[PDB]
Order: structure tokens, then sequence, then C-alpha cells
């Protein structure tokens, strides 16, 4: 998932953009993936209960 | 040394500073040649003498004057009056003749 | 060299069901035994595709290009040869040309001044245009070629790319599934709004052989594609049917 | 050692009895590799730069460049092209940047008029022969052509437009031979008083100065349109590295992993492979049509079994999901 | 603000090369003459 | 051949356009860190409360 960024590939984002904006795009990717992982963990906790 | 720019490389391959010999007849009179279109030559039957060294300095002063007004139009590519052209070359010989 | 033909037997436009034709590979990515969903220009299933008949039927009209065209032909003896592409279809604007002779294919994008009735005529008489002023690109490749030959083509124009997908199948439109593989990519970068087929006429005046072709238009929609173990598409479903 | 690695993860100096998972095992990367298809279909720079004859400045020619790869490094590598002043783009990035079309403009002028070939400049060549726009994305190449464009009797084949009623527009050619109207009296087609031919022929000779020797000028104009950029620079190919943790660039895709032999049967048109995870697990090399399984550098979870440090110090290491003939 | 140490770097470049003086910016002077770090605090002054 | 002098000289001329005019660039770097600051901005101190 792009998570609002221009690309879903992290290294492609590094390569195709300048680091000043690639860093913002990668921050968006990282926060999206952390959100996905915490959603998975929360659902797993409820199911485990 | 005095500030005038060095002459172009075209002068070397176009100016004959030594007598050609018996087979070829060349004018030995000291003459500076401003052919135009950025071409400048001096016809020299130079010998190893003090006068020829002063004559050379006198004649480069003619040609060195020529590159100065190269930017001006062809009809205006001359001295302001008849006396300036020779006078500017004479101070070159006067300075070169100093001990 | 242009000759207008008035032996046409006028007939109202025909129609037939598309069934499940027009599926092509949307990209060049390998997938094995997975169901993948994609959104791209596709021919809707069971659509109303136009029917054109060649026999004295002489169907060489000019059709809009729209967002894309699905060209299919029930063919034998290779009566169909190529197509014309452009917007104003004259020397005013740049036009695209596809022809396939007995030797190879010729692709040219020039300011052609096409004949009002372009056609081809053994075949040694090519009469399809009158002039060529500014040629900006030319390409040459191998030839593309009872009713025994089914030829299906897809033409698209996105981001200045002219994609062509083809599939040859030996056999109305038959019932079955056959994905269309990409054939050639053209980096031309022009606009196309109309087209016209080029037909080969048999001279022994002229007589038209037994052949037919169909023109269907692509629409943006989502298909669910099923890949086999070897990586080819074997079935699909239209999510808006 | 793994015991300290456990302390590092727990952020503590004492470890209770139990099993703890700390970090993972991926054979680290090592090199960087780039691969591109064979460099063919070079742009015909030789047909323009090494042309037998260059046209006059007023009849300055057009040679459009497209559907080819342009090697600007080779043309710059030539020693005689001493003059290289480039506008609007760094010469170094011309080897990489791509444009829709490239216009090669060739003519012959004097050495003194070389400075007139620049945006925002004026002159007889600038106003009457070739005008260059201020927002010019491209640049020129000029070199001495005395050995080729000069004759002892004079090479009069080159002409320049001395007079014109108005200054030329950018990228505009004027080849009109109409007699210039210098006075109010009509010319009537007669080059008489106040009426002269606008074009004058250069009398190039090998016995002129540096500023009057002929200089062949090749002008490169670069444009980017909505049409695809079909003029690219050459791409460097690095030798293939296999069975090692490397960073790869295959036709523009970046990634990191080990490149191994693949038994998959790609279709002839297909190039990339994706698993059920929608990740690029396989790729086709451009130099040789072979499939390389982009196995992620042998990665695996790790876990340390340890008694309490209050009891002992020995530890045991567990690599789950790994047959340890591979460690 | 209060700084610990301040450094002044001065040179002369062409008109169209001023945009190449920027963090993470590529170019001839950027790659071969003067490159600024990405995590760079501080800033540049240019005048005719 | 293939051996060139990497140093090229700017031949600045007043007749050149704005793209080739000489520009003087001064780069300022600040060491904003935890070290005891030495470069002080214009401020006035106050008694310690
Ligand atoms: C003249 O002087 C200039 C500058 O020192 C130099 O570049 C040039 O080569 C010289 N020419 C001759 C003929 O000495
Ligand atoms: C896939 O290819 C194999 C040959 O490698 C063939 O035996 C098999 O029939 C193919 N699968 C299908 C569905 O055709």
């Amino acid at each position: 998932s792009k998570f609002g960024a221009i690309s879903s590939v992290l290294n492609d984002i590094f390569s195709r953009l300048d680091p000043p904006e690639a860093e913002v795009q990668i921050d968006r990717l990282i926060t999206g993936r952390l959100q996905s992982l915490q959603t998975y963990v929360t659902q797993q906790l409820i199911r485990a209960a | 040394s005095v500030g005038l720019p060095n002459m172009t490389q075209g002068f070397w391959e176009n100016s004959m500073l030594t007598d050609p010999g018996n087979v070829q007849k060349a004018v030995c009179h000291p003459t500076a040649w401003d052919l135009g279109k950025g071409d400048f030559r001096i016809l020299m039957c130079t010998k190893v003498t003090m006068d020829d060294f002063l004559t050379a300095h006198h004649e480069m002063g003619h040609i060195q004057y020529d590159m100065a007004y190269a930017a001006q139009p062809f009809l205006l590519r001359n001295g302001a009056n008849e006396g300036f052209h020779e006078a500017v070359g004479e101070i070159m010989s006067l300075s070169a003749a100093t001990p | 060299q242009c000759v207008n033909l008035t032996t046409r037997t006028q007939l109202p436009p025909a129609y037939t069901n598309s069934f499940t034709r027009g599926v092509y590979y949307p990209d060049k990515v390998f997938r094995s035994s997975v169901l993948h969903s994609t959104q791209d220009l596709f021919l809707p299933f069971f659509s109303n595709v136009t029917w054109f008949h060649v026999i004295k039927r002489f169907d060489n009209p000019v059709l809009p290009f729209n967002d894309g065209v699905y060209f299919a032909s029930i063919e034998k003896s290779n009566i169909i040869r190529g197509w014309i592409f452009g917007t104003t279809l004259d020397s005013k604007t740049q036009s695209l040309l596809i022809v396939n002779n007995a030797t190879n294919v010729v692709i040219k994008v020039c300011e052609f001044q096409f004949c009002n009735d372009p056609f081809l005529d053994m075949e040694s008489e090519f009469r399809v245009y009158s002039s060529a002023n500014n040629c900006t690109f030319e390409y040459v490749s191998q030839p593309f070629l009872n009713f025994k030959n089914l030829r299906e083509f897809v033409f698209k124009n996105i981001d200045g790319y002219f994609k062509i997908y083809s599939k040859h199948t030996p056999i109305d439109l038959p019932q079955g599934f056959s994905a269309l593989e990409p054939l050639v990519d053209l980096p031309i970068g022009i606009n196309i709004t109309r087209f016209q087929t080029l037909l080969a006429l048999h001279r022994s005046g002229w007589t038209a052989g037994a052949a037919a072709y169909y023109v269907g238009y692509l629409q943006p929609r989502t298909f669910l594609l099923k890949y086999n173990e070897n990586g080819t598409i074997t079935d699909a479903v239209d999510c808006a049917l | 050692d793994p015991l300290s690695e456990t302390k590092c993860t727990l952020k503590s100096f004492t470890v209770e009895k139990g099993i703890y998972q700390t970090s993972n095992f991926r054979v680290q990367p090592t090199e960087s590799i780039v691969r591109f298809p064979n460099i063919t279909n070079l742009c015909p720079f030789d047909e323009v730069f090494n042309a037998t004859r260059f046209a006059s400045v007023y009849a300055w020619n057009r040679k459009r460049i497209s559907n080819c790869v342009a090697d600007y490094s080779v043309l710059y590598n030539l020693a005689p092209f001493f003059t290289f002043k480039c506008y609007g783009v760094s010469p170094t990035k011309l080897n990489d940047l791509c444009f829709t079309n490239v216009y090669a403009d060739s003519f012959v002028i004097r050495g003194d008029e070389v400075r007139q070939i620049a945006p925002g400049q004026t002159g007889n060549i600038a106003d009457y022969n070739y005008k260059l726009p201020d927002d010019f994305t491209g640049c020129v190449i000029a070199w001495n052509s005395n050995k080729l464009d000069s004759k002892v009797s004079g090479n009069y084949n080159y002409l320049y437009r001395l007079f014109r009623k108005s200054n030329l527009k950018p990228f505009e050619r004027d080849i009109s031979t109409e007699i210039y109207q210098a006075g109010n009296k009509p010319c009537n087609g007669v080059a008489g008083f106040n009426c002269y031919f606008p074009l004058r022929s250069y009398s190039f000779r090998p016995t002129y100065g540096v500023g009057h020797q002929p200089y062949r000028v090749v002008v490169l104009s670069f444009e980017l349109l909505h049409a695809p950029a079909t003029v690219c620079g050459p791409k460097k190919s690095t030798n293939l590295v296999k069975n090692k943790c490397v960073n790869f660039n295959f036709n523009g895709l970046k990634g990191t992993g080990v490149l191994t032999e693949s038994n998959k049967k790609f279709l002839p048109f297909q190039q990339f492979g994706r698993d059920i995870a929608d990740t690029t697990d396989a790729v086709r090399d451009p130099q040789t049509l072979e499939i390389l399984d982009i196995t992620p550098c042998s990665f695996g979870g790790v876990s340390v079994i340890t008694p309490g440090t209050n009891t002992s110090n020995q530890v045991a290491v567990l690599y789950q999901g790994v047959n340890c003939t591979e460690v």
C-alpha cells in the first residue's frame, strides 16, 4: 500500500526523489506500516482473550 | 612588460624576418603590413645589429598600434592624424635604446 | 492514387454478443496460481460489439477511437492487412499507418493524405494514400499473420504509448477464453480519435472474399484474473456485470 | 556475544532464567550492482559532427534526433572541441537526463562571432542569421575548422545575412534573397543605390587570425513535451553477482537481496515475478534472458536460552526455521 | 538563538548554479566542488 | 585522449546574461548542540530568581 505516498517501494522512493522529500515519504510509509502492525496486534489480543 | 598584449600566433607563420636569399627577391625596406581581417605582418630583412633591434621596436610599434584600433571600422582603422602612427613607434625605440 | 467504389450494398449496422472476449495481460509481471484483481481499460463481458461483414458487402467505414478499440476478425486467406489511425485523417495532422504485406509489417507515423477509399490489391498494388510530408518514426517487424483463423487485437493510447495486443486462435464469436499477449510498444506520443481498416481486394473488377470483423470499445473497469501454475490467464470475472 | 546481545535488547544488565528472542540472521549485503540491456542504436552524432560539409549560417540546418540513445560523453571526449559552454543544464547530467527530441543545428561562422551564439546576445548572426531564445534548454559546441573550411584562394561557399528588415525570432530561419531596402526609393529588383543583396559570402582563408578562422558550430536544442522522452543516455552495466547479499538496480527497480538461479518458467514477454505477497521475488536479467530468484538474504529469527546470571553465564542459541547445515 | 560554533564558507559560482547549493541536491559543483550534508542546520547567502 | 584537466575556469564577462553573471555565495553553518554556546545573539541578562 502507498499509504498516501507516491510509491509503495521504499528503495524506489529513496532513488527517484531527493532525500529531503524522500524522508517525508518514508515517514508516511513507516507510520502506515506501524498502524497496520498495531491493528493486527490489537485484533490478535482481542481474539486471544 | 609595458602592458601591450602579446602578438597573435598568425604573425609568426606569416612574417618573414630573414632575407629569403638570392633565388627570391624581397623588399629590404623596413615596412609594417596591416593586411586587415585580423592579419598583421612585418616585412623584415633583419640583420644582427643594434639598429635592426631598434628598427624592429619601431616597426612593432606600428603594428601594435594596428591591433589597438581593430575594433573601429576599416575606414577609421587609422591614426587620428598622420603624426601619431610614427610617433608611437618612436618612443618604443627610445625606451629600448636606454642602457 | 484514389478510386471511389460505388458497388457497396448498403446495410444497417449489425450487432452480436461479445461473450467473454477481450481479456489481455495488463502488465509484464509473472504470477502463478493466484487470483489477482486489476483496474484497467477492458472490454465489458457480453457487450454489444459491432458486426462488419465482407462478401457485395464492403465494410470500410471510419469509426471513433474513444478510450480504446478491440479489433477481432473471423478470417481465412488473410483478406485483412492493416489499419489507419489519426484524428483528422489527412495531411493536416500526424497519422499512424499499419500495413502487413506478404513479407513483413511496416509502421509509419507521417502526415499522410489518405485516399477516401484506401484498399489493397497475388497482391502487388498498394493504393492507400497520396503523400507523406513529415515522417517522425518508422518501425519494421515480422508479419502478424472454412474459417480457420481468428485474430484479436487491442489498441490503446495512454501517456503517449501505443500498445498492441494480439492472439491467434484456430477455429459468430466462439465461446471460450483466450488471453491476449502484448506484441509491440510504440513511443509515438500523438493523439488518436478515429481509425479505418485496410482491406485487400481480389482482382481476377473485384470480388470480396468470405470474411468478417468486429469493433468493440474498451471501458475502465475491474476484472478479477485467475492465473494458472504456468503463469497464463485462464479465467476472469467482470466485477460490474 | 549472544548473551550481551540479549542484555542489549532487554536494556538491562541482569537476565532472568528463560528464553529471549533478540535479533535475526540475514547474511549482510556487500556490493552494489546495476544491469541494463545491451547499448545499441546509438544516436547519429557522427553524421552531424563528422559531416563532410557544413551549411551556411543563414541556411542553418535542422537534424532532429529521436528514437536512439545519445552518448554525450563520447562527443565531449574529443580533444578538438575545446570550446564547450553549456546553458541551462549541467554537462555531466546530460549523460543521464532524457528528452523527447534533440535538434542538431550546424553552420559555419567566424571565430569572433562565436560569442554571439548565446541567449540574450545580439549581433548580425544573432539578429539576421540565428536567434537563440533566453530560456534555451540546450547548448552549443564550437571548434576551429581552418583545416577544412579554408582554401588558399578563399572558401566562398559560406554566406551570412548582412541585412534584414527585422531581427530573427528564436529558432527562426530566414533564407530570403530579396534585395534589402536601405533607402526610401524602391529597389525594383535592382541592387543599386540604397539597395544591396542581404547575403554576403565569407572569404575564409587559412592565413587569417584566430578570430577570423572558420569555426564549425553544432547547436544542440533539447525539448521536453507530453510525448515520451525517447532520447536517453547510455546506461552502465556492472558484472553479474550471484549467491551474495547485494543491492540491485534492474531497469530502474531498487532493492536488496541475494541473487540465485531460478527454475521458474516465465512467459517470453514477462520480466518480473511476484509471489502471493505481491513482492518482487524473481527478476529477469536484461543482459542475459535468465530469471534470478531474489531470495531475501538468508533471513531467520534468533532466540537465546539462558539461566539467570545470578546462577551461571553460559547460553544456548536457537535459530528457528533453519536447518543448521546452512549455518 | 545561541550557537556554539558558527562557520562561514564563501566562494563564487555561476548564476544558474545557485540552486545547486542545497542539501541532497545533485550537480557539477554539488557532486564535485561543494556538497552540503542532508542533516545540515545553517543557511546560505548569495548576492550579485 | 580520455585524459583531461578537471579544473575549468569561469571566464566572467559583464556582457554575459544573468545566467552567467558571477554570484558571491556565503554559507553559514550553526553548531546547535549541547556544547556550551559561545556565539551569542543580542539579548540582555536578568537577575536570577
Ligand atoms: C599570449 O598571452 C596569453 C596570456 O598569457 C597566452 O594565453 C597566449 O598563449 C599567448 N600567445 C602567444 C603567441 O604567446
Ligand atoms: C503447465 O505446464 C506443464 C508443462 O510444464 C503442462 O504439463 C501443464 O498442462 C500446464 N498447465 C496447464 C493448466 O495447461
